[PDB]
């Protein structure tokens, strides 16, 4: 590693060969604008907004993309650098749209706070607009490319840290925009509507199908009976919406406030992800001990579900049987609690709120279904549910604690870690390792690869006669590269292969609140959620395995007999089948 | 006590429009207490809807049963002083009340003392300056208190806080006209005229397309048909009825299809309109609802304080569609836009003027759609009335093709030959309308 | 008809707000007494009254411009007023109004040149049993047409 | 006092007469939208926009200027209410000029939080808007006519607060505006230049007149040299404005931050604050000695000073000689400094950072000026150093904490406590005493008179043949009501007499950060304020008296002799005269 010495507005410094600018600013309390600047995802200087003077240069130079050299001279705060600047936001400002009053970034929009700081007064520069057309025909995602600045932020992040590649840019001048494949709609293309390019955008080109009108109607109807459901990782990224420091739980002001908002009944996930995880750890043992297809892969998360629908039909025998967690829940709400209830099947309306986009379309599907009913009517993210909280306005800073109603308001550990990434697998070997030794695991180390970062590997020895190899991947380039390893044939030995689509897990949806490079810069977001989902795991004292919660022992014992069971194989199990890719 | 009692079973209720009984009114104030034990009594004799003047002939015709009145409610309720609100533009009714008060007090009925009795009245003018939003019920307190006529919320009501935050009782004067018959007669006179509902007699001011002209003593629950026909005489000239509004401005129109209907409080509500001033102006063939329309939301438009944003605003933007149906430009859609704006402004009004405001089109949308649809699609104004939409043809066979009208063209429209019948552009003239009445032979017609 | 004084003259505006100060609420009254008497209402005598009434100007200015009687420019010697209530509107005193326009040579709300004609949109004199109805001055003329308009204009 | 039991929303609670359900909610833990609801200020019921459904009502009712009675049934979230905000706030959006990124207000408005919060999604109301007229004629008040929403808060903040009445309403309808009488300008009205219109507004019609651009042009002059100083309450309530919470002091990094902008001096005006000091202590003993013009009234705020040049002249004999504090070390700075580093006078900006709006008209003042040469030059408030601070773009939250320079940067206690009310009273109290008597007095008891906030009477025996009478008074109706009080002869045996023309003192300033309602009606602003300025205040463990400071001293015992010397007389002294008004 070569050692490069530098001068910042006359501030030195020896550095590591490459560094810029904009980053020795940063962190020598100096800011710098920025609209196409992502870490280690966007460095293509397109934007021309971060320009920095230069002694001794024929003009200025982008701070962003520009390395360091020997002995260079830096100025920053004259005013031509000011005047540049200024000339160029009220450029591109020529084009935007200036309905900030009717915009759902409003207060967070990148364009807005720039504009505010560098004080542009005045707009000199009038002409005509480029085209705009709203594909509001997607399930769960909406282009709004009258907003689009050109950034390239969207079309970096669905091929490099996605790798599906379903956008590119066309043509030249003022007709040049940013599109999918072939003059068509997203809903059309090979997309698995993981929603990472919505919560990558600067602008709000980009947003999704709101639903909050069909959940309105539904509450106000008499007749009808309104169930919540709610996800274990939208407690842990929630109170970004009001102030909150991250890393806090809101559990008991979330459920008042839901309470509040004239549900009639609220329970929890966490119940259909112990029940999803008796299944899986029963699957496994019975295709461990009668030579079943290895290895078995976990099938929650709906994202790679569709890849793989979509990518790699040739492995689909692979996939698990069982449902989602809240697939499971709302199943047994529409059966077993509409028989001991004496509610109708089609007389209750069940809803989800889930940090994800691509459960809008999971439910949708139509064989998804049970005795010709939907399981889960609507769903709803975690953005959604602050617009909902914000519209009635209920002070959410100063709510009470409240508890969840019984009995699939039971929780335990091993599914409140369910939403973090690995924590499906954790609960699955505590599980297992507890049902055939009654060995006692609280922890597994997991071996980082070298080369490719995310991909985790361990093997925990279960019984001395069968020792388990496990597989955690997430991130849509990590799942590329297993699922290639794995047809290859290098994988035979092993057991566990857990994939998630979104990068770090569920806490990292794309229905979670978005925040800027700013506040991303500081603080490395998923990890800190992913301590906080652990901190509450060690803050929950009443049971922490999933087959000791009371509530599924008791199902079990009164409907569902025994795991596996044929009335359990015909109400919790589905499966799978390919579909056409248009790319 | 008694008073109250025997107003209360005659069973009056004001006449002002909004059917509130009078003696309810009068016993809230009395059961109010003030801090220095003053009260005070203020009347309406502001009349704003165009059409409808018997308010200054009540006045001008027999002003002391006016001022009877005036005591009998300040004894009712224990008020010491009265206040009377006349418009000022009003020279002779003006003089007829203060020569008729100069005389009450001449001859002792009004000061201290009143007929050998324990109970003291006076009674000063007010000169009010003539405004339509002034006439309104909070409107006119603030401009006897001498600030702006803007409207204040209530409750507090005025019944409880009045003139200088004391309870005062506040009705029109035609409705103090009919209590010398309740005390002298008793409340079953009253109430053995009218229906169950509403009871006696009330006064129509009628006008228009119509024979005859005038007020009217009609029952209480007499049919609009009997109105218009027995005693209205008919259409003039042999022309098509069409509707009669009723209520002004601020109420609605009543086409034939509800001709049988019985006119009262709840049936008028039930079909779109009220009582309002109790002015009735009927019309006949020649008349195109757009325009009316148009006139009805201007008048409401052009006097409205500005105080909340929905009379403020919503009424301008209702303006400005109906001008765009009226001048040919309009679009479709713009039905449920006014369905829209209408039901907005409806329920979220300080003031009761913006209100009934929209109340008109509401009326007419209901009843007459057909019209609004030959204005917007066929652009064709069936009255001849809509200045830009029709079109000037000349009849061959009556024309001489003299050329008066060429002549009188301004936008050079009209071409032609002598003793040949001329060509009219459409597209070049601004259908001025000059070239019609300039034609001595009447050989040019709307279409 | 009483002369008008000349606006220059701050006496009898004192004796007047001098003699009517002690009625509540007497700022209408005085605005209307001094719009009669001195003809108009310019914003020095404004500024006088709120002087001797001891009120800001902000009152006396908002309630003066309130009222659409209470007039902020000279006027001419004759006024004419074209009833534009319900009952003249439908028997069509908008041909009225487009004849007086043509004929007065001057927009509704505008002042002729010569100081002699000024035209006025009122919306209803109380007479509405006559129309159209057409006022000027203190005479008011009933079941008018067009052609009649030039015949009672020349009159006066 | 009768108690009124009521329900809300079926929460059963006991208020005094007269208590609106707005207030009830709110401390219940209800909220509700409010445009043109202030405390004890506006309570009018124009916006129209708090409708609340109130069961057996025939339509919705105003919830802010609604009074309770006992037994009612009220709902809050009924689709009828919903949609009617919704339609009422797209009518009052279609007549407001909406070019948000070019709006000096922006972040903060009142209207962009509540037409993001509602989810206002399309403008079908189109039209003509009222016309635009912009005042860019005033020294200190601008108003832009184009983003008025008429709802009359400012009137009733100049009329029922300040007590000037210079504004009003005119016309009806569309034809209806807010303005000032004889359709003249406020800089031809007899305005103060208070500043609290501008603070009191909720959209951002009012602002005050920029002078950063003088600032940017005076500091690239190579030739000059650029001195900045600084107030006492300016870094009582700076941190605001990033992100620092209620009552911070950013004394370091704000000289930090001034340190980083470019300025060749920084320094502060407690130095001028103890020569002040000094010298009215002296015309105090001067006067009382030989039987001068009493009571004496200060000379400090150029508010109330205009407020007697335009409305009570007959008293400008009370008023004492001497210059303000900011005058005083502009001109010191002009002579003495001057003189001492051989630097040309007319070579050299003065710039100050205050928080008051008058201040700009206080520098045009031409009688102000020391041998033909200005004092100060330009003069700027909180906010605009906030914007220029964020235009320059430095991190203000991670600065490293520095001190002011000498000479002229020395503080002390008693002239650190002058931006709350009664610190000049009890800096000059102390000085005084300390003097006269060797008394150490450290606080002073202040006695309110009943039915009136903002008079404060006091009495201080610094001698026993000698009981110093104490007046202080603070807000534009308590002004007007202690003249009167003189005028009438009752104030025949007071001594001192302090006014300010901002309620609360300068913290309370026209020049500070605008708060909104949310955040007024939850913590007392001007208490917090004096709150951190007097605990700054108790841990100067240094100096707490005036004439203890080594810089005064060496001052007096170098160049200025002895206190009202001929060169005090000449060089820190002025005259005042009456000034026409036109309302
Ligand atoms: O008394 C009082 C009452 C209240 O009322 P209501 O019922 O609620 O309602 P309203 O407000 O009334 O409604 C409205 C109506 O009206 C009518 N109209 C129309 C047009 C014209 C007219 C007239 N003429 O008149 C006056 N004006 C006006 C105007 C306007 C615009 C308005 C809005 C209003 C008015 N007004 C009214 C008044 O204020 C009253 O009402 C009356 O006065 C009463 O009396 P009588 O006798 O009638 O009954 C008026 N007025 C007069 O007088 N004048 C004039 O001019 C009208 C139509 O139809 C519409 O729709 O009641 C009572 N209350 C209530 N609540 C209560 C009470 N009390 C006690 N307690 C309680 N809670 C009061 O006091
Ligand atoms: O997958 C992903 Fe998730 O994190 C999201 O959110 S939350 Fe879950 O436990 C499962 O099911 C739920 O329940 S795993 C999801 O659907
Ligand atoms: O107001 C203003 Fe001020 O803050 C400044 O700016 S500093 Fe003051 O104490 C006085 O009083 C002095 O010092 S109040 C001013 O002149
Ligand atoms: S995209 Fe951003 S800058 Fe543009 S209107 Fe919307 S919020 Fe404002
Ligand atoms: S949702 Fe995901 S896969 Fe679809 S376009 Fe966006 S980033 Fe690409
Ligand atoms: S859609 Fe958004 S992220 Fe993609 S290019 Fe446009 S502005 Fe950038
Ligand atoms: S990882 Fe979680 S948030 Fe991401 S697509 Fe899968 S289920 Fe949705
Ligand atoms: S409805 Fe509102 S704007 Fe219209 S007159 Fe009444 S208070 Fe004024
Ligand atoms: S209406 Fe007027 S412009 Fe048209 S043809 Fe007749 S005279 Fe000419
Ligand atoms: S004035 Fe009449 S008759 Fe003469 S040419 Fe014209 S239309 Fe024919
Ligand atoms: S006043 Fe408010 S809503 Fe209007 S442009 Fe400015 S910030 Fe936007
Ligand atoms: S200027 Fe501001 S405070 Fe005054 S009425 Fe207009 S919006 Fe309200
Ligand atoms: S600056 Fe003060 S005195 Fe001047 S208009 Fe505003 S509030 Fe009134
Ligand atoms: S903040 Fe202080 S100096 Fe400024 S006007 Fe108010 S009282 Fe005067
Ligand atoms: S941020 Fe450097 S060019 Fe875009
Ligand atoms: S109808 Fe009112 S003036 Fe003629
Ligand atoms: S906020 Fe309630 S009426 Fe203004
Ligand atoms: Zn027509």
């Amino acid at each position: 590693m070569k050692e490069i010495t530098f001068k910042i507005n006359g501030q030195e410094m020896i550095v590591p060969e490459g560094t810029t600018i904009l980053e020795a600013a940063r962190m020598n309390n100096i800011d710098i604008p920025t609209l196409c600047y992502l870490k280690d995802i966007n460095e293509i200087g397109a934007c021309r907004m971060c320009l920095v003077e230069i002694a001794g240069a024929r003009a200025l130079q982008a701070a962003c993309v520009y390395p360091v050299a020997n002995g260079i001279e830096v100025l920053t705060n004259s005013p031509k650098v000011r005047e540049a600047r200024r000339v160029n936001l009220e450029l591109i400002l020529s084009n935007h749209n200036r309905e900030c009053t009717t915009c759902i970034r409003s207060e967070n929009c990148e364009l807005q706070t720039l504009a505010t700081d560098l004080g542009v007064s005045d707009i000199p520069f009038e002409g005509e607009k480029s085209g705009k057309l709203i594909d509001d025909l997607s399930t769960s995602v909406v282009r709004d490319e009258s907003k689009c600045i050109l950034c390239k932020r969207c079309v970096s992040v669905c091929r490099d840290v996605q790798s599906v590649a379903v956008l590119g840019t066309v043509g030249r001048g003022f007709t040049s925009q940013v599109q999918p494949v072939f003059n068509k709609s997203l809903a059309d293309v090979g997309c698995i509507n993981c929603g990472q390019c919505i919560i990558n955008c600067p602008v709000g080109a980009l947003k999704e199908k709101s639903d909050i009108q069909r959940v309105w109607d539904a509450i106000a109807d008499p007749s009808k009976t309104v169930i919540v459901q709610t996800a274990p990782a939208v407690r842990a990224a929630l109170g970004e919406e009001f102030g909150y420091p991250m890393g806090t739980s809101v559990t008991g002001k979330m459920a008042a406030a839901l309470r509040r908002l004239g549900f009639d009944k609220v329970f929890d996930t966490d119940f259909g992800a112990d029940v999803c995880i008796m299944e899986e750890g029963t699957e496994l043992i019975g295709r461990v001990t009668n030579g079943g297809v290895l290895p078995m892969i976990t099938s929650c998360s709906p994202g790679w579900i569709k890849f793989i629908e979509t990518y790699y039909p040739e492995a689909i025998p692979h996939l698990s049987s069982c449902k989602s967690p809240q697939n499971i829940t709302g199943a047994l709400l529409k059966n077993h609690y509409a028989q001991t209830n004496n509610i109708d099947p089609k007389d209750m309306v069940v809803v989800s709120i889930m940090p994800c986009t691509a459960k809008k379309y999971e439910v949708q599907r139509e064989e998804l279904c049970t005795d010709g009913n939907a399981d889960v009517d609507i769903s709803i993210t975690t953005r959604e549910l602050a617009r909902m909280i914000k519209e009635a306005r209920i002070l959410f800073n100063k709510l009470p604690d409240e508890d969840f109603d019984d009995y699939y308001g039971e929780s335990t550990g091993a599914a409140v870690i369910f939403g973090a990434t690995g924590g499906v697998m954790e609960a699955a070997v505590r599980t297992v390792a507890d049902v055939l030794n009654k060995k006692d695991i609280q922890e597994i180390d997991y071996q980082i690869v070298r080369g490719v970062d995310g991909i985790k590997k361990a093997s925990v020895e279960v019984t001395p006669d069968l020792t388990v190899n496990l597989v955690v991947a997430h991130g849509g380039a990590n799942i590329r590269e297993v699922m290639e390893q794995l047809k290859a044939g290098e994988l035979a030995d092993t057991h566990f292969i857990e994939l998630m689509a979104c990068p770090g897990g569920c806490v990292n949806g794309g229905g979670q609140p978005i925040v800027s490079a700013k506040d991303k810069m500081d603080i490395d977001i998923r990890t800190e959620r992913a301590k906080a989902l652990y901190d509450e795991d060690a803050n929950v004292l009443t049971y922490r395995k999933s087959h000791q919660n009371p509530s599924v022992i008791r199902l079990y014992e009164e409907y569902l007999e025994e795991p596996n069971s044929p009335k359990a194989h015909h109400i919790l199990h589905t499966k799978y089948s390919a579909k056409p890719k248009l790319v | 006590v008694d008073v109250i009692n025997e107003v209360k079973a005659s069973g009056l209720r004001g006449r002002g429009g909004g059917g509130f009984p009078t003696g309810l009114k009068w016993q809230f104030a009395h059961d109010a207490v003030s801090e220095d034990g003053i009260k005070y009594v203020a009347c309406n004799a502001d009349e704003g809807d165009p059409g409808a003047f018997m308010d200054r002939s009540v006045l001008e015709g027999d002003p002391h049963a006016v001022i009877e009145a005036m005591a009998i409610a300040g004894y009712a309720v224990g008020a010491s002083k009265g206040y009377v609100y006349v418009r000022a533009e009003y020279p002779i009714a003006v003089n007829r009340l203060q020569i008729a008060i100069d005389q009450a007090k001449e001859y002792g009925i009004l000061g201290e003392n009143i007929f050998e009795t324990d109970f003291s009245f006076d009674l000063e003018i007010r000169l009010g300056a003539g405004a339509f939003v002034c006439g309104e019920e909070t409107a006119l307190m603030n401009s006897i208190e001498g600030k702006r006529g803007e409207p204040r919320p209530r409750p507090p009501f005025p019944a409880n806080k009045g003139l200088f935050g004391k309870p005062t009782v506040l009705n029109n004067v035609e409705t103090y006209a009919n209590i010398p018959k309740i005390i002298l007669n008793g409340a079953e006179w009253f109430a053995s005229v009218g229906t169950e509902k509403s009871k006696g007699t009330k006064v129509f001011a009628l006008g228009g397309k119509i024979n005859n002209t005038g007020l009217l003593e009609i029952p209480m629950g007499t049919t609009l048909r009997e109105i218009i026909y027995e005693i209205g005489g008919g259409i003039p000239n042999g022309k098509a009825f069409k509707a009669a509004q009723t209520g002004g401005p601020s109420g609605g129109c009543l086409p034939e299809s509800l001709l049988d209907t019985e006119i009262d409080y709840d049936n008028l509500i039930a079909a779109g309109s009220m009582m309002g001033s109790g002015g009735l102006i009927v019309m006949d063939e020649d008349n195109c609802m757009v325009d009316v329309a148009r006139f009805f939301l201007d008048f409401t438009q052009d006097e409205s304080c500005g105080k909340c944003p929905p009379c403020r605003i919503g009424t301008k933007r209702m303006l400005e569609i109906l001008e765009r149906i009226c001048d040919g430009k309009g679009v479709e859609g713009d039905i449920e836009r006014l369905e829209e704006l209408a039901v907005g402004i409806k329920s979220s009004a300080l003031c009761g003027l913006g209100q009934t405001a929209p109340n008109p089109v509401l009326s007419t949308i209901r009843f007459f759609r057909d019209e609004y649809e030959a204005h917007i699609r066929d652009k064709k104004c069936p009255a001849g009335v809509c200045k830009h939409l029709l079109d000037f043809k000349i009849n061959a066979d009556t024309c001489k093709g003299c050329g008066i009208c060429a002549k009188k063209c301004p936008a050079d429209a009209i071409s032609g030959e002598k003793k040949k019948p001329y060509n009219i552009d459409t597209s070049k003239c601004i259908k001025c309308g000059a070239c019609i009445e300039a034609c001595p032979f009447g050989s040019i017609s709307k279409a | 008809m009483a002369e008008l004084i000349p606006v220059e003259n701050l006496d009898v505006v004192k004796a007047i707000v001098a003699e009517h100060r002690e009625v509540p609420g007497c700022l209408m009254q005085i605005l209307q007494e001094t719009q009669l008497k001195y003809g108009y209402l310019p914003l020095e005598l404004q500024g006088t009254i709120a002087d001797e009434l001891g009120i800001p100007l902000t009152e006396v200015y908002g309630v003066a411009t309130f009222y659409s009687q209470f007039t902020l420019k000279p006027k001419g010697k004759y006024k004419i007023g074209i009833c534009l209530g319900t009952a003249c509107y439908v028997r069509g005193s908008q041909a009225i109004i487009d004849k007086v326009n043509s004929v007065l040579g001057t927009q509704v709300g505008d002042t002729t040149e010569d100081g002699k004609w000024s035209v006025d949109a009122t919306r209803c004199v109380g007479a509405c049993g006559l129309a159209p109805v057409m006022m000027i001055n203190e005479e008011v003329f009933g079941r008018l047409t067009v052609d009649e308009i030039p015949g009672i204009l020349e009159k006066y």
